[PDB]
């Protein structure tokens, strides 16, 4: 086990594959309460199904950081929170959903 | 003491120097009796809740436009 | 430069590093304050021949942006994730 | 009388310097002159407003803690005694009773300040 | 006409707003009168904040009406908390400007602004 | 007679007082950074008897080193005020000589001597370390033409 | 690449136990600050004796304005007002007309100097090196009107100034 | 191979490309528009509806992790209806890679606060409501930031004039700063600079 992950106020997880494993089913239940063809959903599943995946075959976590390719275990532990946090509020904002309204004529029109 | 409460609310009407003492009543109305607009009534209702020493909410002062409903509403 | 010996002796004893080697007083060691006039070189667009402005014309290839979208398969992300940093082999901890 | 005339002459001489500084110098006095310094804005409330104290109980220790010096001065005339077997065990007694209650502020967190 | 409300969905809401800050103002000034020492009087702190508000009766877009109110609480919270500093509060006193004249003739005499 | 005595006595006050000038630990942007430079080991400005104080109670210069802003305008005539008499004040640089670079802007000062009364203007943006020490100098010059006894003297 | 700075494990040896020991009750570490002092005192000071020394200077210092003159005594400045265009202060004003003869020159040159940030576009803007910043560095003044500088002090300073001026041009003008 | 010209970076295009239509298609309730610079920065134009929806996924997402927000600013355009544009530029440190979102407003209509998304915020939408007059709404904080105590107007809007409508003195009569309407001793000098020859035709018109 490593002595500290050398970031401030980032605390080593002494059992980073089960944390890692816990946190990608719970993004992935979370995900099934998206409508089925909602890019967040599709793109999402995609991306959390291969992490997953690493976290299964690689058993050194040096090694798996290495296929992470996430920074530390513990950086990629927070992401993964990060990341069911979004799915939860997605849920609600539900942005899958058609442009709420065009903008005006030349709202973007650049130079005037 | 119903009594007193007028004698204490008039006190106050007395004062209040855009309010001539001359033309006042219990049932004056603020603005069709002595021509008040709505923040001299916003300072008239001010003067009560100091000299009686409770709040008044907004939504309970805009209807107090007489003396009288004044007195009323002090009695609740 | 003008200390006595055991002036030097005493000050180096006390710095623990010998200072006369890298005096911070500056004498004859730098450049002189009348110098040969220089002969700057040109640049390369000095040229006589097969130097058409408008096939060195830096400002008018600048294009309006691309639109990708407009308003009227695999996830990607902005770039590849960052290689990680290696330690220094000059000095890895100071 | 020595003694008192040199503290005498030790206050007159610092009163006189203050009564020079007073009345020899050219003065102009207005508000904004002597209104009180905070750095160029006005102040923020009065300055005689509580100013909390963080080191409270060192402060009370400091009271018992200083008696104790009071004890302990006279103790190069203690050794005078010829009674050196009881002087030497209670001066030793009363030191390490001053080492003890050190140890127990200390070690029940009364020497740090308060949050 | 369908827009995005800032405070008050109709001017009933903000009228109440606007009173509410009157409030606050009118309690203030017997406060800012003494913490600053100002040399004029409560009535003249208090004629002045009425001043302020009159200026402005005549708007009827309560998103106005929710921006001069948040404007207005930011300016007495500088006050209260005397941020502001004497200057700042004496500048709605114009003490050292000249009287400009309205009339046409006065205006015609100094020079060429209508 | 008095006229020598009063004159001799002139001498030493202005003497004193040019030979102990203490400036006001103040400085608004840029130039205050040439003002550190002149207290640097290369100038030495402590060497002429020039100690920066912190207070301006304790000071008897103000060095406007920098550019003045409506919003820092109160703050600088405050501790202006607040200074002991005799006080002298240098203008340093352009933005406090007459709002140089932001003459224009809606925020600024044009000039310190809006606020304050200015003894010496020192030019340069920034003036170097070494402008800023002959401005100083000019000064020390200045207070030593000072004529207050004899006027007084002569009333 | 990257290093620590500050990651450090000590030894727990005995000797270097003590070594520390010496150290907190000694206070070695702080001795060794009083002896870098030390040997500053007995360094010569880096302080120059100003006014009789000066700090050095390179001729390409943007000082004192001046306005300048052929060899023949006409003013180099034709009135193009491209330093007028370029200050980035505006702190340039320039009115010109015909000459009694048919020359171009200006009636008003003005500098505010209060104005001016001495960034020398102007000197590089001009085609003819009619405005230069000179090596002036001491020129403060008691009153802030004397630094509105109108255009016969500008051709006082490019007349009392050309001596030093043409030589720090000479030095210069191949890098331009 | 031509020493004066800007270098193309065509692989970083083509990635931008990429990642603008995938958070296009993510956030499409939101997202107006989306471009490439041929310096190769990204732009995401938003109704301002999704700020926190879209900053929100950009912080939080894995393949985003905009985890900085370098800055946050607003331009004045006039011409428009909505004349403020408000422009969020993120830093994602684990791609390496900027982001820029903008989205727009009156003088009116408010705009959600993004404190809860990025603390960094808090200072920047204070700066945009005190020199623009921008109103975020649900702030912790809100007032003025950089102008003087009381000041009034937003300076960096297009219409406000450069030198203000007021100035300040030092009266000895008051005994106090004071100000006063704004009279300068020499103008500014407008100059009109502007060639009447086109310069770029790549960014032509139609008539
Ligand atoms: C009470 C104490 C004061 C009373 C005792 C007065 C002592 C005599 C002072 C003479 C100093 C001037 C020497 C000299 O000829 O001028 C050189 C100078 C020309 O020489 P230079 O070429 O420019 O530079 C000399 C060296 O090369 C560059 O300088 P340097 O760094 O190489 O030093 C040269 C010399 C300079 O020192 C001296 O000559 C005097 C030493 C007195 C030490 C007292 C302590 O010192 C030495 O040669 C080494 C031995 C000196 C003793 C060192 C002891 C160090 C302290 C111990 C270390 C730990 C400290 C804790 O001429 C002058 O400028 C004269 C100016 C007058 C100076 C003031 C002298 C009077 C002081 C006040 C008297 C009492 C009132
Ligand atoms: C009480 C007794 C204190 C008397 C001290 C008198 C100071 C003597 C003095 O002025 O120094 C020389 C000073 C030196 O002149 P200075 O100050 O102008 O020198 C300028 C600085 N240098 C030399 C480096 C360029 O002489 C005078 O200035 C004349 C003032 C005489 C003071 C009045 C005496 C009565
Ligand atoms: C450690 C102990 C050290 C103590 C040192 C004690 C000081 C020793 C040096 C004394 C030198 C002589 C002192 C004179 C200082 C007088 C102050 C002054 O300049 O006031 C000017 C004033 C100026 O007077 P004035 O009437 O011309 O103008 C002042 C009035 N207003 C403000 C309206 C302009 O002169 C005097 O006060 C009288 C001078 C008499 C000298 C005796
Ligand atoms: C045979 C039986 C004999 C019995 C007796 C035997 C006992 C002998 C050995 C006893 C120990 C001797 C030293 C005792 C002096 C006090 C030492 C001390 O307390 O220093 C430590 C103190 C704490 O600092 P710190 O390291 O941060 O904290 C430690 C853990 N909390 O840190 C400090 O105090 C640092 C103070 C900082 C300020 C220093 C500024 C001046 C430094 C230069 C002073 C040089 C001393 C010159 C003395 C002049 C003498 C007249
Ligand atoms: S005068 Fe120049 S250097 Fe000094 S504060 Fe102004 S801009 Fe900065
Ligand atoms: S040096 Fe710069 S600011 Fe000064 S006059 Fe020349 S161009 Fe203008
Ligand atoms: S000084 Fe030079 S640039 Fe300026 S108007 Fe004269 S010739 Fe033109």
């Amino acid at each position: 086990l490593k002595k500290t992950t050398g970031l401030v106020g980032l605390a080593v997880c002494e059992t980073p594959h089960e944390r890692l494993k816990i946190l990608y089913t719970k993004i992935l239940d979370v995900l099934g309460h998206i409508p089925k063809n909602a890019a967040y959903r599709k793109y999402t599943e995609q991306i959390t199904n291969e992490k997953l995946s690493m976290v299964k075959a690689e058993p050194d976590v040096k090694k798996l950081e290495e296929r992470l390719q996430g920074g530390q275990i513990e950086e990629v532990i927070l992401q993964a929170e990060n990341e069911l946090s979004l799915a939860r509020k997605m849920i609600q904002w539900k942005p899958w959903e058609p442009l709420v309204e065009e903008p005006p004529a030349s709202q973007w029109k650049w130079p005037i | 003491t119903l009594e007193g409460i007028k004698d204490r609310v008039l006190y106050v009407l007395k004062l209040y120097d855009k309010i001539d003492p001359e033309k006042l009543s219990v049932n004056s109305h603020f603005m069709k009796d002595l021509g008040l607009d709505s923040l001299d009534q916003v300072e008239i209702i001010m003067a009560m809740e100091d000299e009686f020493g409770f709040e008044i909410p907004d939504i309970d002062a805009e209807k107090l436009m007489c003396p009288q409903e004044i007195v009323d509403y002090i009695a609740d | 430069a003008s200390a006595t010996r055991f002036i030097q002796w005493l000050r180096n004893w006390a710095s623990g590093r010998d200072l006369q080697a890298k005096l911070q007083l500056r004498y004859q060691e730098i450049s002189k304050r009348t110098q040969p006039p220089p002969k700057l070189p040109v640049g390369p667009s000095h040229k006589l021949s097969n130097n058409y402005y408008c096939t060195r014309d830096g400002r008018r290839e600048a294009m309006p942006p691309s639109i990708v979208m407009s308003s009227q398969k695999k996830a990607v992300s902005p770039a590849p994730p960052i290689k990680r940093w290696e330690l220094s082999q000059d000095e890895p901890y100071l | 009388m020595n003694l008192m005339l040199a503290l005498l002459t030790n206050f007159t001489l610092a009163t006189l310097l203050v009564i020079i500084a007073f009345w020899l110098p050219q003065l102009n006095v207005y508000s904004e002159k002597t209104s009180p310094y905070e750095c160029g804005f006005d102040p923020m409330g009065s300055a005689r407003l509580p100013f909390s104290m963080k080191f409270f109980l060192v402060a009370i220790t400091f009271l018992l803690f200083d008696l104790e010096i009071a004890l302990l001065l006279p103790l190069p005339w203690a050794s005078q005694t010829a009674n050196l077997n009881t002087m030497l065990t209670m001066a030793l007694f009363l030191i390490i009773l001053l080492a003890v209650s050190l140890a127990y502020e200390w070690t029940q967190k009364g020497l740090e300040w308060t949050e | 006409t369908s827009v995005k409300p800032i405070f008050s969905r109709d001017m009933n809401e903000a009228k109440r707003r606007v009173r509410e800050l009157y409030r606050a103002w009118y309690r203030e000034v017997p406060n800012t009168v003494h913490l600053f020492q100002l040399d004029i009087s409560v009535k003249q702190g208090r004629d002045k904040v009425r001043e302020m508000f009159k200026k402005n009766a005549h708007i009827t877009d309560p998103r106005v009406v929710d921006l001069l109110v948040i404007k207005g609480k930011m300016e007495l919270e500088e006050t209260i908390k005397v941020w502001k500093q004497r200057t700042h509060v004496m500048r709605f006193f114009h003490e050292t400007e000249a009287p400009r004249p309205k009339d046409f003739l006065s205006k015609f005499y100094v020079g060429h602004d209508p | 007679r008095g006229e020598y005595v009063v004159a001799k006595l002139d001498d030493l006050i202005n003497w004193a007082r040019r030979s102990s000038l203490w400036p006001m630990t103040f400085g608004l942007a840029c130039c205050a950074v040439e003002m550190m430079h002149m207290a640097a080991p290369r100038y030495d400005m402590d060497r002429f008897g020039v100690v920066f104080r912190a207070s301006p109670r304790q000071s008897d210069v103000m060095i406007v080193a920098g550019t003045l802003t409506n919003k820092m305008a109160p703050a600088l005539r405050k501790v202006y005020d607040q200074m002991p008499e005799p006080r002298y004040v240098v203008s340093m640089g352009s933005c406090a000589n007459g709002g140089g670079y932001y003459h224009y802007s809606y925020s600024v000062v044009r000039g310190c001597d809006r606020i304050v009364p200015v003894d010496i203007y020192v030019p340069g943006c920034p003036p170097t370390a070494e402008a800023l020490l002959y401005g100083i100098l000019q000064l020390q010059k200045k207070i030593k033409r000072e004529k207050r006894l004899r006027i007084w003297y002569r009333r | 690449t990257y290093k620590y700075v500050n990651l450090r494990e000590p030894s727990m040896d005995m000797k270097s136990v003590t070594d520390r020991a010496a150290q907190t009750l000694l206070w070695t570490e702080l001795i060794r600050g009083l002896g870098m002092t030390l040997s500053y005192l007995f360094r010569e000071p880096a302080t120059i004796n100003y006014p009789f020394e000066k700090g050095p200077l390179s001729p390409r210092f943007r000082g004192e304005h001046a306005l300048r003159r052929y060899p023949s005594g006409e003013e180099r400045c034709i009135a193009c007002k491209l330093c007028e265009a370029v200050c980035p202060a505006q702190a340039i004003t320039i009115e010109a007309e015909p000459r009694a003869d048919g020359s171009r020159r200006t009636t008003r040159y003005d500098i505010d100097m209060t104005k001016c940030i001495y960034c020398g576009f102007c000197q590089e803007a001009c085609p003819v090196d009619a405005i230069v910043e000179g090596p002036n560095f001491e020129f403060s003044t008691e009153t802030h009107e004397e630094l509105l500088y109108n255009k016969e002090k500008l051709l006082n300073n490019g007349d009392k100034w050309e001596a030093e001026i043409a030589a720090n041009i000479q030095a210069d003008y191949l890098y331009r | 191979t031509r020493p004066t010209v800007r270098p193309r970076n065509d692989v970083a295009h083509k990635q931008l490309s990429a990642f603008g239509e995938y958070v296009a298609e993510i956030l499409p309730k939101y997202v107006q528009q989306v471009q490439v610079s041929c310096f190769n920065e990204l732009e995401i134009c938003i109704h301002p509806d999704g700020v926190i929806p879209v900053l929100t996924f950009l912080r939080d997402h894995s393949n985003a992790q905009f985890k900085s927000l370098a800055d946050l600013t607003a331009v004045d355009i006039p011409t428009r209806q909505n004349r403020f544009e408000i422009v969020y530029n993120l830093l994602s440190l684990r791609f390496n890679s900027r982001i820029r979102v903008k989205t727009y407003t009156d003088e009116l209509t408010p705009i959600e606060s993004s404190v809860p998304v990025y603390k960094a915020a808090n200072w920047y939408e204070r700066e945009i409501w005190d020199m623009f007059g921008v109103f975020f709404a649900n702030h912790p904080d809100l007032r003025r930031i950089l102008t003087d105590y009381g000041f009034e107007g937003h300076p960096f809007r297009k219409d406000f004039p450069l030198s203000g409508y007021v100035e300040l003195r030092y009266d000895d009569e008051v005994k106090r700063v004071v100000a006063e309407p704004v009279e300068l001793a020499q103008e500014f000098r407008k100059f009109d600079l502007n060639s009447p020859w086109e310069a770029f035709p790549a960014y032509r018109q139609p008539p």
